[PDB]
């Protein structure tokens, strides 16, 4: 079964070069020309280019000529793309894809796992955490506000819990300052407001670090 | 040798027919676009025949 395995997620500063890999399993590079496609978060797919190793040729769309370079390495059965002169509109998910039959022409049959590329404006930088206050008063919902993301959406668990107890995968949208910020809501019957302590976890930015916050009115 | 009793065919009649079909408007453009991301594709010509 032909499949494509891509490289890990990358975060790069503007104006630099990013190089993404794609290794083919179950098939020869000469038997499977590789197409490079991308999509920005929320937007549709965008055809970038393609490489035909058996002809030793490559092509890119007009929007990517001069910035996109496609190369192949047959002994490691790998294809590399390299994008240069990065811009805020170049942070996206990048896919390498192929097809299993000549009838598809350009209907892409097999796809890579994808690679996330973040055109940054900073480096590893921690968040800020702030609780809520009594708002008005059936049940009651309280939250723990977070700010100033950067090193990719993050997860961290300490003193946390088991299944259910709500879901916490809130959006983490960006700001005009180039720094994301998400919210969170935990809801409970209002009576437990008078006796139960609300210690909420908060995402920390690098990967291995944490913030916890107790909410007391 | 009974070779004088054989018929007379046209060896490349089918191939010449495909050549003539290829001269129709848009046929070469169809092939060029089909062979953009790959070296090998199946193309349906204007006369309904699919050729590698």
């Amino acid at each position: 079964q032909v499949q494509l395995v891509e490289s890990g997620a990358e975060a790069k500063k503007p104006g630099s070069s990013v190089k993404v890999s794609c290794k083919i399993s179950g098939g020869t590079l000469n038997d499977y020309p590789i197409r490079w496609v991308r999509q920005a978060p929320g937007q549709g797919l965008e055809w970038m280019g393609g490489i035909i190793p058996i002809l030793g040729t490559s092509y890119e769309t007009q929007k990517f000529q001069g910035r996109l370079t496609l190369t192949a390495d047959e002994l490691t059965s790998t294809v590399y793309m390299e994008l240069r002169y990065l811009t805020s509109e170049d942070a996206a998910v990048y896919f390498c894809a192929t097809m299993t039959s000549p009838v598809f022409i350009d209907a892409l049959d097999v796809w890579g796992q994808g690679t996330r590329v973040t055109v940054s404006s900073a480096s590893t930088k921690g968040p800020s955490v702030f609780p809520l206050a009594p708002s008005s008063k059936g049940t009651a919902a309280l939250g723990c506000l977070v700010k100033d993301y950067f090193p990719e959406p993050v997860t961290v668990s300490w003193n946390s819990g088991a299944l259910t107890s709500g879901v916490h995968t809130f959006p983490a949208v960006l700001q005009s300052s180039g720094l994301y910020s998400l919210s969170s809501v935990v809801t409970v019957p209002s009576s437990s407001l008078g006796t139960q302590t609300y210690i909420c976890n908060v995402n920390h930015k690098p990967s291995n670090t944490k913030v916890d916050k107790r909410v007391e009115p | 040798f009974l070779g004088f009793l054989l018929g007379v065919g046209s060896a490349i009649a089918s191939g010449v027919a495909v050549c003539k079909v290829l001269h129709l408007e848009g046929e070469v453009n169809k092939i060029k676009s089909a062979l953009l991301s790959t070296n090998k594709a199946v193309v349906s010509l204007s006369n309904g025949v699919s050729v590698l």
